[PDB]
């Protein structure tokens, strides 16, 4: 009888893939910030930058599932970072995904988590 | 038994009656009492970062649930991290139904650490 | 099949209504009605432009990549500064002897 | 001794704390001692150079300290010596600024 | 117009001050802005460092280098401007 | 541009229950300090903020 | 307990409502009762506050930063502001 | 124009009561008035200038030493402070 109990109505196509999750990630941290290294005037704007060009592509994937999206920049300075979350959520529908990126002077944290609708 | 429960036919946390809906004073409240009774005069301990971190992600989760937000879908998120001279920048910003659904958010500071709370509260339609 | 006690009762209608959610990204703790005191024109002006990006914990630092050209421009300026004192100082030392 | 109860946040700082503590006493001194919140901030500097004194050159900065309900101050100080702070109402910043008198471009 | 309650400037560089602080107020709302608009064009013209402080309820009490001060008010805004550093 | 997502949903649809489960924490990026990355950084002077 | 239009935080909510309404049986006067609730709201939180009471007014208000109180209640209006 | 109790300079009651007085009149409803006034009348002395029109009114406020008005006409009184 259409099987709808397996992820509480909604279909296995609105179920995300977590590669394209990451690599859409990635691209937008690469679009943000670039080659170019750590600058005290431009955290901000890399900050937000990588914000919305993951929120805007996760809207525009258009499927019926709220978003949360966290950005952590940090300064590569040698400065310790332990970060950990837990959440209670309905595990069948819903996930979590992080992205950890990094360059000579740059740290980037990118978690990513969605909620069905 | 495979129990199913009928759909209750309400849109909102309003209509199950009151203190339903996710309220930010007091998960902002419950957080800052969790940070002045479990991180003042800690020290950074790079090896209990991530323990540290875990238990009070965990800890944060059961108490938050306390105020009875049953069908509101908790998030729950600790950083720590060790003061040193770096910079930092931690903002977020999220796509959900604004009208059901809220936040809390909190931080500490030393000159050895940073622990960092965040909580979002979604109501599940 | 369990009826739930606090589940209202609809007609058929009503149940196939077709309800609309939405979902948009701002900050419901953000004030709506934010008024600034526009000084170009002397008078308060209601700012309906505000930014959906939560903030929750930032620090500006006090240090400088070596790679930077900021931290460059420092230690030049350090070391001719240093350079100046040293010939002022020299300077000084022979006047004296002199 | 305090004639009566104060409340102070940090609102941000990078000084240690030996020395913003001493600022801290200072800033609830100084709010239960004068009115004004020019003498406010005028206590304030002498008080914290009094026990923090530099050694009189150019090469070693001097203190500033600005008391004050709404203001907005863009200033810059040497490594680790800011102390914007509120004091029940009052906001205080805190900083030592060194002058730099062999400049390049200065001649 | 601008309005001088104390100042230790000559005046060719007053009129400047005043003639940057009221592009600031044109060019900016926010008193974030205006003073880190002032503080950036006078590192940039007349050397560091200079401090200023921008607003309308603030008290004060500071060291300046002599020639390197102005206190004055545009409208209902207090400046202050001062070269230390 | 606002960042917004529509969709519509039938009234019936509303009310499921909660199927929420509690998920322990898990370590999301532990990054140790490394003083080799932390030497590669000097003093900023002066450090210019401007605050509100 | 009738608002209107605001905004604040749910406990101020709560304390100008129950303030309000046990001020109401205790005064007979109209001026003391602005005074009171103003005077009363002064201690705990801030100490700027203005304060309105009575009927058939109406006014523009300048802004606040979180705190502004408007209600509705038994013939009698109460005006709270930063 | 009646006034009872006030504390401004001498030329600037009149300022007040040529800004009131027509804006009275022109206007029907009393909830844009105080809209209108506090807009040209920041404009024209300084920001705060928070306004109370209408009758039947009760306010305890807090006034700075140099700014209160109490005007009474036409048995609609206007009170206005910093």
């Amino acid at each position: 009888m259409e099987d709808d109990t397996a992820f509480d109505g909604l279909a296995e196509d609105d179920l995300m893939d977590d590669a394209e999750v990451d690599t859409m990630v990635r691209e937008s941290i690469v679009a943000a910030i670039g080659d170019n290294q750590f600058a005290h005037n431009k955290i901000d704007s890399w900050s937000n930058n990588i914000v919305e060009g993951c929120l805007k592509r996760l809207a525009a994937m258009n499927k019926p599932f709220k978003y949360i999206v966290t950005t952590n920049l940090t300064q590569k300075a040698g400065a310790g970072l332990h970060a950990a979350s837990c959440a209670r959520w309905n595990e069948k529908t819903d996930g979590k995904l992080t992205v950890q990126w990094e360059n000579n002077t740059m740290i980037v944290l990118v978690s990513v988590y969605w909620l069905a609708v | 038994k495979e129990v199913v429960y009928e759909n209750t036919f309400i849109t909102d946390p309003e209509g199950y009656g009151p203190n339903t809906k996710f309220e930010r004073h007091k998960v902002q409240a419950v957080l800052k009492q969790v940070l002045k009774e479990r991180i003042e005069k800690q020290k950074y301990d790079p090896v209990k970062g991530a323990q540290i971190s875990k238990q009070l992600a965990d800890d944060l989760r059961e108490k938050v649930k306390a105020l009875g937000y049953d069908r509101y879908k908790l998030v729950i998120q600790v950083t720590v991290g060790q003061k040193q001279g770096q910079a930092m920048r931690i903002i977020s910003r999220c796509l959900w139904d604004q009208t059901n659904d809220n936040f809390a958010s909190e931080y500490y500071e030393n000159e050895s650490m940073y622990c960092v709370c965040q909580v979002y509260g979604l109501y599940y339609e | 099949i369990v009826k739930p006690d606090n589940q209202l009762w609809l007609s058929e209608a009503d149940l196939n209504e077709e309800v609309a959610k939405m979902l948009t990204a701002n900050n419901p703790a953000a004030p709506k009605n934010i008024v600034r005191f526009n000084m170009k024109d002397k008078v308060f002006k209601l700012e309906p432009m505000v930014e959906q990006t939560v903030v929750h914990y930032a620090t500006d630092g006090w240090l400088l990549h070596k790679s930077s050209d900021e931290a460059k421009r420092q230690m030049d300026m350090e070391k001719m500064e240093q350079e100046a004192s040293a010939r002022f100082q020299a300077d000084i030392d022979r006047a004296s002897h002199e | 001794q305090l004639q009566s109860q104060h409340f102070y946040k940090i609102i941000t700082s990078y000084m240690p704390e030996s020395f913003e503590q001493d600022a801290v006493q200072i800033a609830l001194i100084a709010v239960d001692k004068y009115r004004q919140l020019k003498d406010i901030a005028f206590y304030i500097k002498h008080e914290y150079d009094k026990k923090y004194p530099g050694s009189g050159k150019a090469t070693e900065g001097v203190y500033h300290c600005i008391v004050g309900k709404s203001f907005a101050s863009a200033v810059s100080h040497e490594t680790r010596q800011f102390i914007h702070m509120k004091v029940d109402t009052y906001h205080v910043i805190l900083w030592k600024s060194k002058d730099t008198p062999f400049t390049p471009g200065g001649e | 117009k601008a309005v001088i309650k104390n100042a230790d400037m000559s005046e060719e560089m007053q009129a400047d001050a005043v003639d940057c602080a009221t592009q600031a107020l044109e060019k900016y709302n926010i008193e974030k802005d205006i003073a880190a608009y002032i503080k950036k064009e006078f590192d940039r013209k007349h050397n560091p460092t200079w401090h200023c402080i921008v607003g309308r309820n603030f008290g004060s009490y500071v060291t300046h280098e002599t020639k390197h001060f102005i206190y004055f008010y545009l409208g209902q805004v207090a400046i202050l401007l001062f070269k230390s550093g | 541009m606002e960042i917004y997502h529509q969709y519509i949903k039938l009234r019936k649809q509303f009310g499921r229950f909660p199927k929420f489960g509690d998920e322990g924490s898990e370590m999301l990026a532990d990054i140790r300090p490394n003083e080799d990355h932390g030497k590669e950084y000097i003093p900023r002077n002066p450090v210019t903020t401007v605050t509100q």
